[PDB]
C-alpha cells in the first residue's frame, strides 16, 4: 500500500480511459475461462460451459461491472485498501468460501485485459505500478483469513 | 494435460508472432524484474537496465526454447529435458518465478496480438506455460 | 516428472499399505474436512460425522483410484479420464482442495508407516499426488 | 491462530513431548528434500546432494533447530504471531527474500513429522489444530509483504 508518485500517475492516467462498463464483464469472464473452476461459484449465473457462452452471459457482465467497481473504488483510496474492501472481504471468505489465491488470480487476468485494450500505451512502468495495486486489493480483499 | 483444442490455439499464437518472439521474450522479461523485484537475484551479473543486449539476446533464448516446445507439443519433458536441468538442478528457480514470468510473458502477448488474445486462446496458453513450467522445475533432487 | 526411483518407493508404500488403503483413503478424507472445512462444502449431501459410513466407502474409492493411477503410473491422464470430467467438469474442484487432500493423505500414510515414510519416499508420493491432481483438474473447460 | 480451548489444549499438549533436538532437523530436512528448490537458499550449509546427505547435515539440524524454536515461541504467544515474528518477517523477506509459499510449505513438512513421531496420537482434531497453528505461523512470516 506505498506507490510512488511516478506510479500514482501512470494507473489514474488509463484508469480514466477504461470503460468502466465493460472491462468487469471482460475481466470476470476471461476469468471463469481461464481459471474454469472459478465458476462453480456462479452456478446460478447459467450457461457459462463454452468461452463465448460466458463472454456473452449477461450476469457475467452486470457482475463484472460491480467488480472492476470495487477496483476503481479501492483506486481512490490507495492508502488504506483494507478499510475500503473490509465488508466485502467477510463476504467472499467469511462467507461464499472463495479461496483467497483467486483473487491474485483475477487480479492477474485483469492486467491482462489492460494489456490488451492498451497495447503499447500499457509499458512495463505501467504494469509494474499497476501489478502493485492488483497485489493490494487482492490481499486486502483475503484480510478476513490472514 | 493440453487437449487437442489448446494446442491448437498455441500455434495460433505462435505464428502471429513469428520471429517476433526473440523481442516479445526480451520485452516480457523486462516487464517482469520491473514488475516483481525480488526475481532479480537470479540474474546477478546482468544490467536488467532497459535495451540491455543481455535481456534481448536471453528472450531469444527463451522465445525460441518456447518454440522447440510448440513444436514438441505431445512431448515436452524429453525435448525440454536440457532446460530442465539448468532450472531444476543448477538454477533452483523457485516455482513461484515461473508463474511471474508465464504471467509477464502472457501479457506481452496480449499487448501485441489483439486479434488472436482471446478468451480461450488466453486460457490455451496459460496451461501451455503452465505445462512448460512444470518441465522446467521438475526434476529437482 | 516421475524417475524410476520414484516409481520404485512408491510401490514400497502402497504395499506396506496393503488393502489397509480403503481405511486410509477415509482417514485423510476426515482429516481434510476437520482441518479443512470449507472442502466440506463440495459434499453437502454427505454425513460427515466421524465414521460416517459414507465416507469410508468414498476413502475406498479414492484409495482405489490412486492404487490404479500407480499401477498405470506411466500413463495416468487416459487412466483416470473418467474422474478428470468428474472432478474438473461436474464439481469444479478449485486445485488448490488437492493440494490439501495430498497433503492430508501424506500426513495419515506418515501417521501408520513409520519405516517406509522415509525423506526419500516422501518426496516421491508428493511428486506424485502433485501430478494425478493436475491431471484430474486439468480438463477444465 | 484462533484456537479453542480444547485445541490449544492438545497442542501445548502434543508439544511438551517433541524432542526439540530432532524435529527442527527433519522438517527443515525434508523440505529440502520433498521441494529441493529451496535448496538454494541454503547454498552455504555444503553437502545437500542425497536424501541422506541432506538429512545428515549439521547444519541443517542445526538451522532446523533455530526454526523449531521461533514456532515453540509462537505457540506460547499465539494472539501475537504477527509480532512474535515481526523481525523473522523482515529478515525472510527484505533480506533473504523467500517467497511465502515456502513458509506453508515447511508448516505442512512439519505437521508431517509431528504425524511421524506420534502415530496415531497424532489424531485429525489433533493435526486440525496444528493446521490453525502452522497457518498462523505462514501467515505472521510473510506480514512484512502484506
Ligand atoms: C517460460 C519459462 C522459461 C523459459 C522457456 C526459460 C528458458 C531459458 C533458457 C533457454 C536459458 C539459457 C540456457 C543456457 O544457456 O544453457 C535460460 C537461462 C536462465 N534462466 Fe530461464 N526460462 C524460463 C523461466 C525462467 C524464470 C521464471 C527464471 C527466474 C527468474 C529464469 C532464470 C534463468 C536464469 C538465472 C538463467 C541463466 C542466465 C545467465 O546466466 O545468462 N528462467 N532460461
Ligand atoms: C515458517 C517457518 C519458518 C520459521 C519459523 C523460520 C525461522 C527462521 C529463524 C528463527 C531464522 C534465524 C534468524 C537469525 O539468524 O536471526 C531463520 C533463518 C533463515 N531462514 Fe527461515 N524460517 C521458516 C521458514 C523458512 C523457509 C520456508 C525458508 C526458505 C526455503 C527459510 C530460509 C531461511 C534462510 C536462508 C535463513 C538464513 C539464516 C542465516 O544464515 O543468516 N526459512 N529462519
Ligand atoms: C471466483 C470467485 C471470486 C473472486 C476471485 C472474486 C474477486 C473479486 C475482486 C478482486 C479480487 C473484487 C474487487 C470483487 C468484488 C465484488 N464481488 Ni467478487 N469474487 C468472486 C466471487 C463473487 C461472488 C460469488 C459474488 C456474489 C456474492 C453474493 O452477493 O451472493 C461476488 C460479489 C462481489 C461484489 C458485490 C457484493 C455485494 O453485492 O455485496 C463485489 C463488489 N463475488 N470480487
Ligand atoms: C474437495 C474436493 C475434492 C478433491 C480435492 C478430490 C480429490 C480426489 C483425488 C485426489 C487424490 C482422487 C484420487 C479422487 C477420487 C475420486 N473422487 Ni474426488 N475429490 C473431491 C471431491 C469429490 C466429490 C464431490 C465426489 C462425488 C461425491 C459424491 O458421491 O457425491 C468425488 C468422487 C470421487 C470418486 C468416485 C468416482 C465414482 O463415482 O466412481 C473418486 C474415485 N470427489 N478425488
Amino acid at each position: 500500500v506505498h506507490l510512488t508518485p511516478e506510479e500514482k500517475s501512470a494507473v489514474t492516467a488509463l484508469w480514466g480511459k477504461v470503460n468502466v462498463d465493460e472491462v468487469g464483464g471482460e475481466a470476470l469472464g476471461r476469468l471463469l475461462v481461464v481459471y474454469p473452476w472459478t465458476q462453480r461459484f456462479f452456478e446460478s449465473f447459467g450457461d457459462l460451459s463454452t468461452p463465448d457462452a460466458v463472454m456473452g452471459n449477461p450476469k457475467v457482465k452486470a457482475h463484472g461491472k460491480k467488480v472492476l467497481g470495487a477496483f476503481s473504488d479501492g483506486l481512490a483510496h490507495l492508502d488504506n485498501l483494507k478499510g475500503t474492501f473490509a465488508t466485502l472481504s467477510e463476504l467472499h471468505c467469511d462467507k461464499l468460501h472463495v479461496d483467497p489465491e483467486n483473487f491474485r488470480l483475477l487480479g492477474n487476468v485483469l492486467v491482462c485485459v489492460l494489456a490488451h485494450h492498451f497495447g503499447k500505451e500499457f509499458t512495463p512502468p505501467v504494469q509494474a505500478a499497476y501489478q502493485k495495486v492488483v497485489a493490494g486489493v487482492a490481499n486486502a480483499l483475503a484480510h478476513k483469513y490472514h | 494435460v493440453l487437449s487437442p483444442a489448446d494446442k491448437t490455439n498455441v500455434k495460433a499464437a505462435w505464428g502471429k508472432v513469428g520471429a517476433h518472439a526473440g523481442e516479445y521474450g526480451a520485452e516480457a522479461l523486462e516487464r517482469m524484474f520491473l514488475s516483481f523485484p525480488t526475481t532479480k537475484t537470479y540474474f546477478p551479473h546482468f544490467d536488467l537496465s532497459h535495451g540491455s543486449a543481455q535481456v534481448k539476446g536471453h528472450g531469444k533464448k527463451v522465445a525460441d526454447a518456447l518454440t522447440n516446445a510448440v513444436a514438441h507439443v505431445d512431448d515436452m519433458p524429453n525435448a525440454l529435458s536440457a532446460l530442465s536441468d539448468l532450472h531444476a538442478h543448477k538454477l533452483r528457480v523457485d516455482p513461484v518465478n515461473f508463474k511471474l514470468l508465464s504471467h509477464c510473458l502472457l501479457v506481452t502477448l496480449a499487448a501485441h496480438l489483439p486479434a488472436e488474445f482471446t478468451p480461450a486462446v488466453h486460457a490455451s496458453l496459460d496451461k501451455f506455460l503452465a505445462s512448460v513450467s512444470t518441465v522446467l522445475t521438475s526434476k529437482y533432487r
